[PDB]
């Protein structure tokens, strides 16, 4: 629901 | 034949291992983010699942997984768990929590029938994939090829099961039905979880900050 | 006495007056958080109060003081409320989107009772200043004081009524007696959007987001 | 004038009064109804009711009315609480089960405020019958009636107050402001005693048995 | 092998079938306890059973066991759900009435999935049984041996599958791994229902109803 | 809601 | 006490 | 963190 934890996982793959 | 071969599984598995009671949980969410999708990503042909599939099947297994982890984990402690972060956790402590609840079950019908069937890494590893491999998840773009990938991830299994005990006939049905078990489990910590928010009060209605 | 004035607080009330229906209320957000910051400053005695115990206050009272405000506006209409969004909700749509029950309860116990003694603003804003000033209040710095601006509120209310209305010689505490009704549809509101929550889509576990 | 005579409520307060932790209250069930019922017949006027409304009324505010007579019981104790069949409750204790919730809300909402003001029975006692006299109960044969016995307990009651403290001009105000406290604190009895046969199932899903 | 038979637990399901939306579940209740206790005496090794455990599984496996059939009994319709009521209920009602999540994810999760795989009453009884046989199962006389009657079912339930359908080696697994959807939606349902009678009418705290 | 309490508080006016 | 019915019924 | 949000309206 482009919610803010969706980006933070989406960036996550690939580095924090 | 294989290509979900166990093997990667059991790399997977290991490549994460780690290296008041209640709210010690809440603040490693930051290494349990890392732990979870590390493993992911090692789980064959996750990364090809189109990305915006990948997001929801973690944040849909989030718990579960946790769950999964740290109860086989614990099946060296005794009448314990051991989490992810070193802490470990006992019944009296536990129930002076209200987790009591969960803490029975863990115990008594994850780490317990773990330490029965002295499950093992590839075993387990597998069970997670099943459960990350979830196409009753809602939003996916395809159901339908989770669901293939869940299916080959339970061939395997099968086929693992079989060659490393053929005594045991029973031992792949056994691993799925603890299962059910995981995914209470798991709705029963947010079932905690929530009404703590809630009934704590104390900073409760803090839904605002939802794109307030 | 006005040692805490009257008619202020009813400008107040009018400063911040406007000049699928879960959503609406999580739509507004931003709007209800406008009306209700800029009222507080306007409450004589409330801007002295240390920043910080400002804070609790709004964060406290918030549900209350937004619903009693919608109520108080609904007195203008049979079957239904008005909320600050310029839109209008029905007894058929909330109850055909489950949340029926909160609805009636609006209605019976807020809105009709509100009706049938025929509530003023200046009585609206005080119950609201009431509301506003909560010594229960969790973690406030000075709340030893806060009952004071209490104490100080209801005492000019008093008045008010024994003016404006000197036939009712207890519409004053008619008036401190829907309080009660106030806090319990705050709790209940509260109940259904933990509920919503939780029978919410998989992306029912996203606390992760508190994430320190 | 008084014909809501304050005297008799003291009367009725002063005639029921007594002459694991949380799972000690739950089998108090008949003791407590035998104290509510003979408590509330001696109210003026409450047997004159529709019978079937009486049912109603103590249905409606059996919570309420409990809390509302232990905490008052426990201004003798110190951060404690004392229950109508004696037994004395403690911080850690109670939070040993859960329920520190509550009891930190009793404590800092109730009992400490009730010793605060040196609250008195026929104070309490008319705070009890205001409680008892609750028009918004769902199912009143005739909710006007009740309005109005209500209005009766509480002018009477500002009569009392005025007289035997004409220099707490506040009391009477302070003493209705007791009573969200008191209404919200017993929802959250529910929230707990639901979540509790919930979480702990074990024996859950007993509805059955609800003319099963 | 037929340590635990197969044509029987059909025969077993052939027994029991029948030759606003929530109030028809909690209509039927004595109808549901009919159907659900003969069906386990005519499950192998069931009565046997010591009288005490057949006990805990009947109460144990009751939403589930109730579930998984009306699921099963729905994949003749599109668009809805069909009660041993002889009722039959719709999306667009049980939406209307508040429980359209409980509602769609028995169509997503249970119907569809079972329509989709085009299961069978062997199959079906047979997942039951496997439900019915819960050694997790809280306060099982002899547990230790429930485990056995499961071991011994979900064996010959390898079988049906293996011979009526060998294209499909892995039909079996498909089978068990409806198992999770079928608690999460049984525990969901019971929060619906926890719920409803929360927000309920005063009626809401009869729970002294236990009274011992 | 006629429901075996509302009874037992019926009688409870006049005796246990 | 449900047991009680279900008994009743298991007989 | 809401406070922050609150605190920026205060002012």
């Amino acid at each position: 629901t482009n919610m803010g934890l969706e980006a933070i996982i989406r960036k996550a793959l690939m580095g924090k | 034949n294989e290509d979900m071969p166990v093997e990667r599984i059991l790399e997977a598995e290991l490549a994460v291992e780690p290296k008041d009671p209640v709210t010690n949980i809440c603040q490693a969410a930051d290494k349990q983010l890392f732990t979870l999708v590390e493993w992911a990503k090692r789980i064959p042909h996750f990364s090809e699942l189109p990305l915006d599939d990948q997001v929801i099947l973690l944040r849909a297994g989030w718990n579960e997984l946790l769950i999964a982890s740290f109860s086989h984990r614990s099946i060296a402690v005794k009448d314990g768990i051991l989490l992810a972060t070193g802490l470990h956790v006992h019944r009296n402590s536990a129930h002076s929590a209200g987790v009591g609840a969960i803490f029975d079950r863990v115990l008594t019908e994850l780490v317990s029938k773990m330490r029965d069937m002295q499950m093992d890494k590839t075993e387990l590893g597998c069970l997670r994939a099943i459960v990350l491999f979830n196409p009753d998840s809602k939003g996916l773009s395809n159901p339908a090829e989770v669901e293939a990938l869940r299916e080959k991830v339970y061939a395997s299994l099968e086929a693992y099961c079989k060659h490393k005990y053929p005594e045991q006939p029973g031992r792949f049905a056994k691993l799925l039905l603890r299962l059910p078990a995981l995914r209470s489990i798991g709705l029963k910590c947010l079932e905690h979880l929530f009404f703590f928010k809630l009934i704590g009060d104390t900073p409760i209605d803090t839904f605002l900050m939802e794109m307030l």
